[PDB]
């Protein structure tokens, strides 16, 4: 297998509209009821919209929070679930999951599309190296990284050496600054002896602003 | 509308311990011998996954250590032998009447042995100073417990209100945390001082660990 | 009595309960039933020789007539006697419904 | 119903009442029955497709089961529903005795 | 012991007529749907012959003109279209309880037309004369309606004959 | 199929006579058998009944012959007997042998006259001074039409045919079997 792929999420001005869709495959789509369950950042799960099969006249129901502004629809021929979101508000900022409930339980879930409702404009990050010292100040361990500063909206993805370096990597969650822009660090701890022998590149990608930076991190 | 209340809101339990989470519905979710309470597991950056459907039935591929019980308004989830990968938020949802509602969640943290962090301080890059600001970074690597105290000392003068902190989610393997503390100053203010220190206080440390650098 | 206790333990050529699992979606095309996904419905099979669990006088008379005339085919048939219900769960859209469907499982049989 | 009227009218291969004259002396070897010499006992035969006069919800489920899975050979069987009695006259020596034997005549069939 | 009384003791009817005769049973001779009263025909020199069994069913070879009805205590024998052969004494019998009893008998004589007797006198043979007894016979053949002797009605024409001898 | 052929009839008062009835053309073995008698001028009377082996050969007698007559049976032979004892005047009747599978007397023999009385004396045609009966037929039973055998009145009767001619006179009691050409 079952696959649920949602698209349509992104930065939208308050009062604006967005249309989320969900591509489904691997199951008897026409037979079951589909739902949209959202998660506001660091909060719980809220079933916000629902739609049953052709068998039960495509009946819908909405949460009180989104009634009259939101519209759930489906396209049985194309295996697609839709969400018309109108007069969007700050509180509508959340990850939107499309899910399948054959009976009472949400048997299958997608990975979610992020919807960010803000007046703030898309700003790409600046990528600075967090350079280790040549001196092994940590018993023979060194740490290096990348400061991914001043971006909007979320998210940023950080990999080390194209994903070939995963061990010891810590990509910190974004911190919203007083400026209304996010900032995060990605760090990796390595044997100090690796510093002159191996090269370390952090690959930063901020899709909303179309920013890609491969920054080599080396001792200063 | 039936509303669900989960207890506790969060807990710490050691690997091997038996964990019990409850869910209380505002009205019964039972219809004959069928109990319409379902349980999900949500790991940090992932979608929820169904663990238990209709109070006690394990969802395909969910380990034998997971179990559920209850009827009417009161339900339970039990992880009989807690594992480090069981670090997640657990949700109960009902399918008794429209709208189907979810409980607020129960965050499950793993309690492990105390581990002192490794501390690293990073000066600002020359390339950032060219833009007029300076971000000084301090890293506290793979520590337990989450509680750590980080103090910035610019020229042996204690700082306040000019730093932000970020903590990773509990590691699914060694169950530790890592922390970032970023101190932001303007270029001018940064160039006005010499010693930049990050002083760390943590249970695993006999006395604070100070990592520092000299501007130049 | 040609019940499950006798029939499932013993080898019976003639009338007896035979075990049968019917899966609602695969075997019947009944996508609407949420629980169970199937059940042991059982069925009844096996010839009905003279005097074997005769339902009626006509089953006796028909059994006599058959086991006396070779060109005759008219005979009693192995059919359910005792049946149990089955409780099912289905959702009408999102509204859960529970139903105890009567005479769903055959537990014993007769020659009628 | 699959009665005498329905069945003897429009001649159908599926479960229906079939005419059957049983002579006590010839067909059964019962020389003791003075009146009648024989009677139409009739019988039940023919396949039980889905929706044909199903007795129980089990007869309905198997009807559909066997209709979709013909290899199953777990089909409802054609058995009597309506059974009439036969009043006989015999002599115990020179003493006349009358006995109303219950369920002797098949008047309607069912798929069980 | 059931007493059967036949009505009437005799009857004179004409050829082709619709005859109806009755049997009166002292007790009920019926048991359920079945009426255990039977009718027999006895011709002049013959054994009785079954006509009707169980009040209404006709016996093998019995003409269509013979019909029967009755219940409990009252039974009826019906001759739809009379014939000269239908000349006989008829008897009813029950089989309700032992002993099975018979009614009295309803004699059924025939009425056709008037016929004359062809008179025939016969002389005593020399076979009997050669002893010490002479017998002169006087015959009155086919008529409708010393020691004398009459015969019973013909089953084909329905006439009599006499045999007076001196 | 049916044939019921009774013999034995023909006896001084207080005497004993044995009737036999040859049965053929039916499942004799499983049906009840009877002796019904008709007195000259009188009606029909069931005098002796016997049931099949399947009912322990149970018998019943009219009050009139009880403790004197004995009804018997041989399933192998298909024959019905009536051992008549202490014979006494009013027993003079025709004895019909009859079968009743159920309740009706389906088949009857042509009877046998039993004359309880005066020794046995030996006898158109004129059958002169002979007990009853005498049987008269013509040309061995071929000349069937226009024949009139008279009811006897020692008894004497005449048999006449209206038109070679031979009268067959048979009187079994006197062992007389004569054929007279006329």
């Amino acid at each position: 297998e079952v696959q649920l792929l949602e698209s349509g999420g992104g930065l939208v001005q308050p009062g604006g509209s967005l249309r989320l869709s969900c591509a489904a495959s691997g199951f008897d789509f026409n037979s079951y009821g589909m739902s949209w369950v959202r998660q506001a950042p660091g909060k719980g799960l809220e079933l916000v919209s629902d739609i049953v099969s052709k068998t039960y006249n495509y009946a819908t129901y909405y949460s009180d929070s989104v009634k009259d502004r939101f519209t759930i629809s489906r396209d049985d021929s194309k295996n697609t679930l839709y969400l018309q979101m109108n007069s969007l508000r700050a509180e509508d900022t959340a990850v939107y999951y499309c899910t399948v409930a054959p009976g009472g339980s949400f048997d299958y879930w997608g990975q979610g599309t992020l919807v960010t409702v803000s007046s703030a404009s898309t700003k790409g990050p600046s990528v600075f190296p967090l350079a280790p010292s040549s001196k092994s100040t940590s018993g023979g361990t060194a740490a290096l990284g990348c400061l991914v500063k001043d971006y909007f909206p979320e998210p940023v993805t950080v990999s080390w050496n194209s994903g070939a370096l995963t061990s010891g990597v810590h990509t910190f969650p974004a911190v919203l600054q007083s400026s209304g822009l996010y900032s995060l660090s990605s760090v990796v701890t390595v044997p100090s002896s690796s510093l002159g022998t191996q090269t370390y590149i952090c690959n930063v990608n901020h899709k909303p602003s179309n920013t890609k930076v491969d920054k080599k991190v080396e001792p200063k | 509308d039936i509303q669900l209340t989960q207890s506790p809101s969060s807990l710490s339990a050691s690997v091997g311990d038996r964990v019990t989470i409850t869910c209380r519905a505002s009205q019964s979710v039972s219809i004959s011998r069928f109990n319409l309470m379902h349980w999900y597991q949500q790991k940090p950056g992932k979608a929820p996954k169904l663990l238990i459907y209709r109070a006690s039935n394990l969802a395909s591929g969910v380990p034998s250590r997971f179990s559920g019980s209850g009827s009417g308004t009161d339900f339970t989830l039990t992880i009989s032998s807690l594992q480090p990968e069981d670090f997640a938020t657990y949700y109960c949802q009902h399918s008794r009447e429209s709208p189907w509602t979810f409980g607020g969640g129960t965050k499950v943290e793993i309690k492990r042995t105390v581990a002192a962090p490794s501390v690293f301080i990073f000066p600002p890059s020359d390339e950032q100073l060219k833009s007029g600001t300076a971000s000084v970074v301090c890293l506290l690597n793979n520590f337990y417990p989450r509680e750590a105290k980080v103090q910035w000392k610019v020229d042996n003068a204690l700082q306040s209100g000019n730093s932000q902190e970020s903590v990773t989610e509990q590691d699914s393997k060694d169950s530790t945390y890592s922390l970032s503390s970023t101190l932001t100053l303007s270029k001018a203010d940064y160039e006005k001082h010499k010693v930049y220190a990050c002083e760390v206080t943590h249970q695993g440390l006999s006395s604070p660990v100070t990592k520092s650098f000299n501007r130049g | 009595a040609l019940d499950t206790n006798y029939c499932f333990r013993n080898l019976e050529e003639n009338c007896c309960v035979r075990p049968l699992y019917i899966d609602f979606r695969q075997d019947l095309g009944w996508k609407w039933v949420h629980e169970p996904k199937g059940y042991y419905a059982n069925f009844c099979s096996g010839p009905c020789p003279y005097l074997r669990s005769a339902d009626t006088t006509h089953s006796t008379v028909l059994g006599l007539y058959n086991t006396l005339n070779p060109e005759a085919s008219a005979s009693p048939c192995c059919v359910p006697q005792d049946l149990e219900p089955l409780t099912i769960l289905y959702y009408v859209g999102r509204t859960p419904k529970v139903e105890q469907l009567s005479n769903m499982v055959v537990k014993s049989c007769k020659c009628s």
